């Protein structure tokens, strides 16, 4: 990055910079939704289930003890998949604030 | 020689003799104490201090029946010699011989110094210098030094020290002892900045923030699981128990420069300690909050212009010499101003002076 | 309720504090640090006070302590009139 | 004028702060701790050219 505020100057790293800080704010507060999720799936509304398992028409047929064992499952995945962008994206933030410096 | 069951069948009766005796003082008003329950009391006590398999509760127990007939002799009766220097002997051990490992119960030394005091508080003063164990005084200095260095804790010690220095006061009213308290060193001593008591003695209370750092600062380990109410300092009163004592051995000593130099020493070492209660009246002159100056602190001041007013009388010329006459008519000029302006501030001694505690409010009902 | 409502609040970042929102909060609900806090300093922790065998333990500590109470008032008038007494004597 | 002005109020300890006084004199003069913080949180050196 050149010393501007030819290569691209260092406007690029500051707000690469703040776009991973707001992603790492978002993914910690979704993350903090699918944990109260798994936290209370016997509990969530008809609309929550169509909202996690989505299964088109089909949605009828399946039984509670069916859609929470899919739901439970589904949030598992789900908090693997986001506590690993959560990791990537801090370590971007070191990297970013590390070339900046 | 032969059966440990023994102790605790005495320890049960010594308790059930305790019991009984309390109730018969509390009962009945005692125009004359049986002499013979006080012989058999005298004789099995000092059997218990002959024997360390004895458990030190029997004689804890001995020792508080024998006080509870003593102070409940009327005051003309005077004990009979044989029975009080067998007492004297025996209380003696309690406070020369304290160590027999496990610690004593101070408890036990603490309690034979009170009916040794009270025994003191009863006699022919012309008697107790016939009845005096020589070594009393010195191992009564040990255990001073001792008990304001704090070496059995906070608050055993500060009972040891206050006991000793009532005891202390009352031989006081003796001048062939007050005489040997010179040469027992008993001011030297006390002139002595060593002493860790001195540290938690500036102040009459306590702060919240105290209690927490200076026991933190100290229990790093041992593991044992177990309107505002200012904790009064109970190191204040034993500096108020040092200065009463020299306010009792200077009488018999107007003549005795032994007083007036370990006097003098005791000054010197203390000056700034006892220049804080009187420069305490610049500092309310601005923004210090209305604290509740107490009766307790008053007296300290009675006290220590006392110890001036009798420091004053024997000033030879090279004294005199020294900055401290200077200091001294400061700091008398200083508290006769702030003086001058409280006695015609009649109203702010009717406005702040509350009496705080329990025992301060019930000596005012009982007056 | 604080740990679940703030994560259910999106804050901004704390070098971004949305003072034109804030400045709306706290005169519709009338919320005031500047008032609230400052009740708060002045509520801390010295605010706030305290007020068979262990019968006859706590009657016997009784009798010793009452005893040894008094003894401490009988040597507290003594010493009191021996000295106001040699007070006087000293002047005269 | 600052100086000599902070140097004249007998400011309590901030530890201390007396809740009524200030509850009157900002009621009474205007002084909203709110509304001048915006006005003044909305002018910095990025304001001016």
């Amino acid at each position: 990055f050149n010393s501007n505020l030819i290569l691209p100057s260092i406007d690029l790293a500051i707000n690469i910079l703040v776009d991973n800080i707001l992603q790492y704010s978002f993914y910690k507060v979704d993350l903090s939704q699918c944990f109260k999720l798994l936290q209370s799936y016997d509990q969530l509304t008809n609309y929550q289930y169509q909202e996690i398992l989505q299964t088109g028409e089909d949605y009828p047929a399946f039984g509670p003890t069916q859609r929470n064992h899919m739901v439970e499952n589904i949030l598992k995945e789900k908090i693997i998949d986001i506590e690993t962008q959560i990791s990537i994206i801090h370590e971007n933030i070191e990297i970013l604030l590390l070339l900046i410096v | 020689k032969t059966l440990v069951v023994r102790n605790d069948i005495l320890m049960f009766l010594c308790e059930s003799i305790s019991t009984a005796s309390h109730l018969w003082c509390k009962s009945c008003p005692i125009e004359s104490v049986d002499i013979e329950i006080l012989s058999k009391l005298s004789n099995l006590l000092a059997q218990c201090s002959s024997n360390p398999i004895l458990g030190h509760s029997i004689s804890y127990h001995i020792l508080t029946s024998i006080l509870i007939l003593v102070e409940n002799t009327s005051q003309h009766q005077y004990i009979e010699i044989k029975v009080f220097n067998q007492l004297i002997n025996t209380l003696s051990l309690f406070i020369t011989e304290p160590h027999f490992q496990k610690k004593p119960l101070p408890s036990i030394c603490n309690l034979s110094i009170y009916l040794l005091q009270v025994l003191i508080d009863r006699l022919d003063p012309n008697a107790l210098i016939a009845a005096f164990p020589n070594n009393l005084l010195e191992n009564l200095a040990k255990l001073l030094k001792n008990s304001l260095n704090m070496v059995n804790g906070n608050q055993i010690d500060n009972i040891t020290a206050s006991s000793v220095l009532n005891l202390l006061i009352s031989f006081c009213k003796q001048p062939l002892v007050s005489e040997q308290l010179l040469d027992n060193r008993i001011i030297q001593l006390l002139s002595d900045h060593s002493l860790k008591y001195l540290q938690f003695s500036m102040d009459p209370y306590l702060a919240s923030t105290e209690i927490s750092a200076a026991t933190a600062s100290i229990y790093g380990g041992i593991n044992y699981y177990f309107q505002f109410n200012q904790k009064k300092n109970k190191w204040h009163r034993v500096w108020t128990l040092v200065i009463k004592f020299l306010i009792s051995v200077s009488k018999p000593l107007e003549s005795s420069e032994r007083f007036i130099e370990q006097l003098s020493n005791f000054i010197l070492s203390h000056k700034d300690r006892l220049f804080y209660y009187f420069d305490l009246f610049n500092e309310f002159g601005a923004t210090q909050h209305s604290q509740y100056f107490t009766k307790q602190w008053f007296q300290q001041l009675e006290y220590i212009t006392s110890l001036f007013s009798i420091f004053t009388k024997y000033t030879k010329r090279y004294y005199l010499s020294m900055n401290i006459y200077r200091e001294f008519l400061s700091l008398a000029y200083r508290l006769l101003v702030s003086i001058s302006i409280q006695c015609s501030e009649l109203n702010f001694i009717e406005n702040n002076f509350i009496p705080i505690t329990k025992n301060e409010k019930h000596k005012n009902l009982v007056q | 309720l604080n740990d679940l409502t703030s994560s259910k609040t999106p804050f901004s970042n704390p070098l971004e504090p949305n003072v034109f929102q804030d400045s709306k909060i706290n005169r519709k609900y009338g919320l005031d640090p500047k008032v609230l806090a400052k009740n708060l300093s002045n509520i801390n922790t010295s605010s706030f006070t305290d007020v068979i065998d262990g019968y006859l333990k706590v009657q016997f500590e009784n009798i010793i302590l009452n005893t040894i109470c008094d003894i401490q008032k009988k040597t507290s008038k003594e010493f009191q009139s021996h000295y106001e007494q040699t007070s006087i004597h000293d002047w005269n």
